């Protein structure tokens, strides 16, 4: 009922990092998943909405493509695979959960993040 | 003109700006019409 | 109405197989929430006044 | 489209003043608003659904409207724990991309 992040460090620029939470509570097939992104000093962007079993993905303007996400469902794991990494990509990640088959609505509680600098 | 007097004399014609069709009858030997491009299974 | 059949693009006799000068007519729209305006599905409907 | 915020937000312990987020056409209008507020130090946490009722329970010494393109919370009895910052979140449905936009940056004081 619950989702804890992933450790992980300061990265060279240009390279490929590795983020992912648990997922753990309730029923999974009919639940959406958001992932958003926070900087420090600033105000958060919003980063991807996922919907489990078959996969579904989408993705932000200024997100489309450089970046890749997978997800399953008996393990369990969200991973994104970070590429092209600027001073802009420094800042916390949060995985979400949302109403349940719709993308409209208020937001399940996030977890504790990820910093990631370059 | 075509006419039954095993007579038999049925076939496809070309349909270009309308048509014309008259029947000369006492006994009511037609039934209807079927007509289209192909009969091929996916024009209608 | 509804067909199928492949079409020929060029001037080469070709059945079943798709491909070069074999193409399929039918192609698909992709919708996502996050697209832009302009590539919303727009519901429309039409009337046939006389 | 952007969703300006003011910079700060100035306050006193014991008064009630009000919190805004101007946006444009098909922002604010069209779908409703969120308001977030973020404690140092802690996970953000949701305070108000859309503004006609409260999600599980909070006194309702703080109110929220929505008043043409713009969205407005009026908070009253104010404290030395709530300075936080105030954030609000809406579907923006705008050219080349409809994502979850959020405001600008204001501080409590």
């Amino acid at each position: 009922v619950q989702l804890v992040q992933s450790g992980a460090e300061v990265k060279k620029p240009g390279a490929s990092v590795k983020v992912s939470c648990k997922a753990s509570g309730y029923t999974f097939s009919s639940y959406y998943i958001h992932w958003v992104r926070q900087a420090p000093g600033q105000g958060p962007e919003w980063m991807a909405i996922i919907n489990p079993g078959d996969g579904g993905a989408s993705y932000a303007q200024k997100f489309q493509g450089r970046v890749t996400l997978t997800r399953d469902t008996s393990t369990s794991t969200l991973y994104m695979e970070l590429s092209s990494l600027r001073s802009e990509d420094t800042a916390v990640y949060y995985c979400a959960r949302a109403e349940g088959s719709s993308w409209l609505g208020w937001f399940d509680p996030w977890g504790q993040g990820t910093l990631v600098t370059v | 003109w075509f006419h039954v007097i095993k007579r038999f004399d049925n076939p496809v014609l070309p349909f270009n700006d309308g048509v014309y069709f008259a029947s000369i009858e006492k006994s009511n030997i037609i039934r209807g019409w079927i007509f289209g491009t192909t009969l091929d299974s996916k024009t209608q | 109405d509804i067909s199928t059949e492949i079409y020929q693009a060029g001037n080469k006799p070709c059945n079943g197989v798709a491909g070069f000068n074999c193409y399929f007519p039918l192609r698909s729209y992709s919708f996502r929430p996050t697209y832009g305006v302009g590539h919303q599905p727009y519901r429309v409907v039409v009337l046939s006044f006389e | 489209s952007v969703l300006t915020q003011p910079p700060s937000a100035s306050g006193t312990p014991g008064q009630r003043v009000t919190i805004s987020c101007s946006g444009s056409s098909s922002n604010i209008g069209s779908n409703y608003v969120y308001w977030y507020q973020q404690l140092p130090g802690t996970a953000p946490k949701l305070l108000i659904y859309r503004n006609n009722q409260r999600p599980s329970g909070v006194p309702d010494r703080f109110s929220g409207s929505r008043s043409g393109t713009s969205a407005s919370l009026a908070i009253s009895g104010l404290r030395s724990e709530d300075e936080a910052d105030y954030y609000c979140a809406a579907w923006d449905d705008g050219l080349s991309g409809s994502g979850w936009v959020f405001g600008g940056g204001t501080k409590l004081t």
